[PDB]
């Protein structure tokens, strides 16, 4: 069922104060994609510089995670692949141009300098953001360095080379009976979903734009396979979507499941390609209605991991991560922009806010209404 | 100039070689004709294959001169498939993991957007170009302070292999070709792999004058990139508010209108999809419900005749009556009245037919209608809204044809008064001077004369018949060319209504 | 109307050489590439891939010896 | 005189697609809409999309009746408000991308109004993709110009071609898709299978 709900302004829940582990490293900033690419690791030392600039490193235990190993790769990845990947180079690609057009690398996926070691520390990043979320030492672990969902088993699409989410959710499935997985990227997790069809310990549920989209999967009818039925949950929709309809659909769903599948555990994306003024989004959010989502979820005292992807236009991006990070800690930000070394890319205006376009919202409120119905639907079977 | 000659003797060439006055009369009618970019390269060849074809050398001058499944999304691998081995997969991994389903696949932004996302691209090259640099400088100043301390021995046998102890051998390569030329790069970076203790200072000594260089060159460039940043984010939000305008822009064409009527009618009417109901006599449904609507375009109207560059006097006088008159007899508000068994008593329903310059008039007339008859039913919610507007928006209406109020201001004015309800009133002075420049050459033309004359005829009778409405058609069409489109308009008086139909 | 003709011919010809109705709009922000071949540029875009940033690349014009990216 | 044979596609579909063949649905051609299986409403007013829809990759190898008003050929034939025919949307030769304008593809393989050419016409391939009959354009067109007729169309779909080359014939001058430049094409491909004149 959905009702049209008005957007309100956000305000922190003082009830819990859980520790924030923000995982991050200084070199992933170095690693470059390209000349004209739109993907860039830039944009996490956009942030990591934004958030120590603001004066948030008080609160927060800053780490430095180390690099995963072969064999931790191993758990999900094949020894094939992962081989590959460590041996290829930007210079011995024609020797490998064999795996390179069998692995799908090359088109959507350049080979660049230590792309092995930013696969490498992406994946360590999960593995101990997910390492302290089950030991007890923690509850939210801000692995921002990660955020790669679209990599599968055996093949590397959309910028995306080593799943490190379904490594952290291993790693939770280690000891929790059960994990779930949300999504807030305007594409698909492909991986993430498809590593976990057939049985019931991890859900995967992702608010993707579909139709032509770069995915092209998760239609409302990806209900699942064997006993994993039922535990796939997809919320397909259209352009333009904004704050209001973004929660309206977002929030009943999370509180459904949860009181459904109950979950033991709990990680979050965080793919900042939903916002208004993107390169590669066709969305309308913005920074309130992006840190909606994660607050929301955070109110309900789990354990939570957030993650984070996507992000293609600096300033976007960065705001939007230095204000997840800060709501993460029950903290409101200033919305004032210090002086830092990258203030000269921070618009016309220097402020945190980012005002939403006004372009047409397309989400009929009758189409949102009949796909909760299917979601509520085969959600109720179990 | 170096390389006209040659095309001039190239061209003399060919016309001693075709020797014909008319026929090299024809080939400058044919390059003439390809100079205004009407013909195609390969059309042109083709032509020119007829004349210049016999001479093969003078042809290849021209020639080279010129150019089992389960789920929607998802199918089962094989069994042979299934093994792709894994080492670091427990028996947890294996339990939980799936390994025989894999899923299979199945707007215009902004131009303002567009130039962001290339400012934005500009200024992380350039960030990345200055970082590149600042690493390589402090690999070759730790080179150098390496190598300074070493004896001479060392120095003359001294090889640099390849990856200068960096963490990527291909770091400096990039910064390196970058600051001298692509084709002494290789040679550069051989240099230093060979003889770094005559190439790591001197290099080094470049590198750090280069920063300086870029440093200044991208705090001179950080002006342009301010000021167009100043400039242009702000547009850069109203997604509707642009192409709107742009469509507005490019849609009060001659062609377009009718256009809009031919296409409606030749997809639902003539085609008859579904081909189980008569066509409709009509094609498009128009209302005038609020009378109110009329005196302040009127007033609008008389502001533009007031302030226009270019019109008499004589002429003036004339238009701040021809507008009082149009509404009057059309819509019954207020030869001397003029100047200023099918027969049915009493009549109601009205006929004009007119060509194609009363439909443009009459299509403006509409098109500025409809955009004051939405925010009809939108005035009282704004109003309660907005402390949380007919007569403001009026006024500030008013203030730009006469030129009081610069164009910029009514974009903005109206943005905080509806977010999103309206977005049809950013371009009303384009679409009230359409549709006056419009009124002047109906009333200027002496064809249109007639046809409003006959039009005038018509109305006047307060009673029809069969045989009128075929007299009045051949009437106008007696002085109409047969080519020209046939169009008809029909008022309802009852309703208020009028209607259109394109024959 | 025969030397200028030749004139004009020379230099619209001689200015497309060493790089540069309807005109359609510039496709960007695409991801389909199933209707919008008529768009300009818009070959370089695909439903296979991610990037969509292409056909906003900056194109280039060589003035005085040297191109710029304008 | 271009010509391109293009044996290859048809016989790398009978190898990899072995499936029956099988009927789809009537279509019915508009001029400004996307195409639909459906005639209970065609109207659609908002404030050029290809006709085809998106077949999919599953419904590979399959013939989709497709019937074409004669008004609809009269106003693309002399370029009188076609929006498609103004635009040239056609790509490929004798084998077409579902982009491409069925009218334009059914002139691209030389179906022209009216009576038959007089003249020495070499042997016509209106209907390239049915192998088993290469002109298969059954039924007898009505002498009378201006006759409203009816055309019966099948069309066959075929996997996505790596290039799409640009050839001027019968005065059409197509557009040009999968060169280097230019990228993969996504949608599938169609061409002309079977023809039947309907008065
Ligand atoms: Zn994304």
């Amino acid at each position: 069922v959905y009702e049209a709900t008005p957007f309100d302004p956000i305000t922190v829940k003082p009830s819990d104060k859980r520790r924030v582990a923000y995982f991050y490293d200084a070199d992933v900033g170095n690693y470059a994609y390209g000349a004209g690419h739109p993907m860039k690791p830039h944009r996490i030392r956009m942030a990591h510089s934004l958030i120590m600039n603001y004066g948030l490193y008080k609160k927060m235990e800053i780490y430095r995670a180390k690099p995963a190993t072969k064999q931790e790769m191993c758990q999900f990845h094949t020894d094939e692949y992962i081989d590959f990947l460590s041996r290829v180079t930007p210079d011995n690609l024609e020797m490998f141009k064999r795996e390179s057009v069998k692995f799908n690398v090359g088109d959507d996926c350049p080979v660049f300098d230590g792309l092995y070691e930013y696969c490498s520390i992406s994946g360590g990043g999960s593995m101990e953001g997910a390492a302290r979320l089950n030991r007890g030492k923690c509850d939210v672990a801000v692995n921002y360095a990660g955020g790669l969902h679209h990599a599968k088993k055996s093949e590397a699409s959309g910028f995306c080379y080593l799943n490190d989410i379904v490594l952290g959710i291993i790693e939770l499935l280690r000891y929790h009976p059960r994990v779930l997985y949300i999504d807030i990227d305007v594409h698909h997790g492909d991986g993430v979903e498809e590593a976990f069809y057939t049985t019931d310990r991890v859900m995967t549920c992702s608010f993707h734009k579909y139709g032509e989209f770069f995915p092209g999967t998760g239609e409302l009818r990806d209900i699942g396979v064997g006993a994993g039925k039922n535990y796939a949950v997809n919320v397909p929709l259209r352009d333009g979507i904004d704050d209001a309809t973004y929660r309206s659909v977002f929030e009943p769903v999370i509180k459904k499941i949860m009181e459904w599948y109950q979950p033991s555990a709990v990680v979050l994306q965080c793919g900042g390609d939903s916002l208004s003024g993107d390169r590669l989004g066709c969305f309308n959010l913005s920074m309130e209605g992006h840190a909606n989502c994660v607050n929301y979820v955070k109110s309900f005292g789990i354990p939570m991991m957030v993650v984070g992807g996507g992000g293609y236009t600096m300033r976007n991006v960065a705001r939007t991560w230095c204000f997840e990070t800060g709501l993460l800690n029950n903290v409101v930000l200033d919305k004032d922009l210090p002086y830092n070394e990258y203030y000269e890319y921070y618009g016309p205006d220097y402020k945190l806010s980012v005002r939403p376009s006004n372009m047409f919202n397309v989400n009929t409120p009758e189409y949102l209404d009949k796909v909760m119905t299917n979601i509520f639907a085969n959600l109720e079977n179990t | 100039n170096i390389s006209l000659n040659e095309e001039v003797t190239f061209f003399e060439k060919a016309k001693r070689y075709i020797g014909n006055k008319h026929l090299y009369t024809e080939f400058l009618k044919i390059l003439n004709l390809y100079s205004q970019d009407i013909l195609d390269l390969d059309d042109l060849v083709e032509k020119v294959d007829f004349y210049l074809g016999s001479n093969k050398e003078l042809f290849t001058w021209f020639k080279n001169f010129v150019g089992e499944a389960f789920g929607p999304s998802y199918k089962r691998l094989p069994k042979s498939d299934t093994f792709m081995p894994c080492s670091g997969r427990d028996d947890m991994c294996w339990e939980v993991l799936n390994d025989e389903w894999v899923g299979h696949p199945v707007h215009r932004k902004n131009q303002y957007e567009e130039t962001l996302f290339k400012i934005e691209e500009e200024r992380h090259e350039y960030d990345f170009y200055i970082e590149s640099n600042l690493r390589t400088i402090q690999c070759l100043e730790t080179i150098v302070n390496k190598i300074e301390n070493m004896t001479e021995n060392e120095k003359a046998n001294f090889k640099l292999p390849p990856g200068l102890g960096h963490t990527s051998m291909t770091i400096y390569k990039k910064v390196i070709r970058k600051v001298y030329d692509k084709e002494r790069g290789f040679e550069i970076i051989d240099a230093l792999h060979e003889h770094p203790a005559v190439t790591a200072p001197v290099v080094l000594k470049r590198l750090k004058q280069k920063d300086e260089e870029w440093r200044r060159a991208q705090r001179e460039w950080n002006k342009v990139w301010r000021e167009l940043e100043q400039k242009v984010f702000f547009k850069s939000l109203d997604h509707l508010g642009l192409t709107f305008k742009q469509a507005d822009k490019k849609l009060l064409t001659t062609k377009q209108l009718i256009s809009e009527i031919s296409s409606i009618k030749v997809d639902q009417t003539n085609k008859k999809i579904h081909w189980l109901t008569p066509k409709p006599k009509s094609q498009l449904d128009f209302d005038f419900p609020d009378k109110n609507i009329f005196y302040d375009i009127l007033c609008l109207a008389d502001t533009f005749i007031t302030h226009t560059t270019a019109y008499s006097n004589p002429d003036k006088e004339r238009l701040k009556d021809l507008l009082k008159y149009f509404i009057s007899l059309f819509f019954s508000i207020s030869l001397l009245d003029i100047l200023h068994q099918g027969i049915i008593q009493n009549r109601s329903i009205f006929n004009l037919f007119a060509n194609t310059n009363i439909y443009i008039f009459f299509r403006h007339w509409t098109t500025i209608y409809e955009r004051l008859l939405e925010i009809k039913q939108m005035n009282e919610r704004v109003t309660k809204e907005i402390n949380t507007a007919y007569k403001q928006v009026l006024r500030l209406s008013r203030r730009l044809i006469n030129g009081d109020l610069e164009h910029q201001w009514f974009e903005e004015s109206l943005r905080q008064a509806y977010n999103n309800k309206a977005f049809k009133l950013y371009t009303i002075d384009k679409v009230t001077q359409s549709l006056v420049k419009h009124a002047h050459t109906l009333m200027t033309d002496a064809k249109t004369a007639e046809i409003m004359a006959l039009f005038v005829k018509d109305r006047n009778a307060s009673t029809t018949s069969a045989k009128d409405q075929i007299i009045y058609r051949l009437q106008v069409r007696s002085h109409m060319s047969n080519t020209e489109n046939m169009f008809r308009i029909e008022f309802d008086k009852r309703t208020l209504h009028v209607s259109i139909q394109y024959i | 109307n025969e030397s200028n003709i030749i004139s004009t011919f020379t230099r619209r010809i001689i200015k497309e050489k060493s790089g540069n109705k309807l005109i359609y709009p510039e496709a960007t922000g695409i991801s389909s590439n199933r209707g919008n071949k008529l768009l300009q540029r818009s070959e370089v875009v695909t439903r296979r891939d991610l990037n969509n940033s292409k056909p906003m690349i900056e194109q280039t014009v060589f003035y005085n010896g040297s191109e710029h990216r304008l | 005189l271009p010509n391109v044979s293009s044996q290859s596609v048809l016989a790398f579909t009978e190898k990899h697609y072995p499936n029956k063949l099988k009927n789809l649905g009537t279509l019915y051609y508009n001029r400004f809409k996307e195409g639909s299986f459906d005639e209970d409403s065609t109207s659609y007013s908002d404030r050029p999309p290809p006709f085809l829809p998106a077949i999919g990759i599953q419904n590979i190898n399959n013939i989709a009746t497709l019937k074409i008003t004669y008004e609809d050929i009269q106003a693309s034939f002399n370029n009188i408000e076609s929006p498609r025919k103004r635009n040239n949307e056609i790509w490929g030769c004798d084998i077409y991308s579902d982009d491409s304008d069925p009218i334009l593809v059914l002139r691209h393989c030389g179906f022209k109004i009216g009576a038959p050419s007089g003249g020495s016409f070499h042997k016509l391939r209106r209907t390239p993709v049915n192998v088993t009959n290469q002109d298969n354009v059954t039924g007898n067109l009505p002498l009378l110009e201006g006759t409203p007729f009816d055309l019966e169309v099948e069309l066959l779909f075929l996997p996505t071609l790596q290039k799409y080359p640009s050839v001027k014939r019968f005065d059409i001058t197509s557009r040009e898709w999968g060169s280097e430049a230019t990228v993969i094409h996504d949608g599938l491909s169609y061409g002309i299978y079977s023809i039947v004149i309907k008065q």
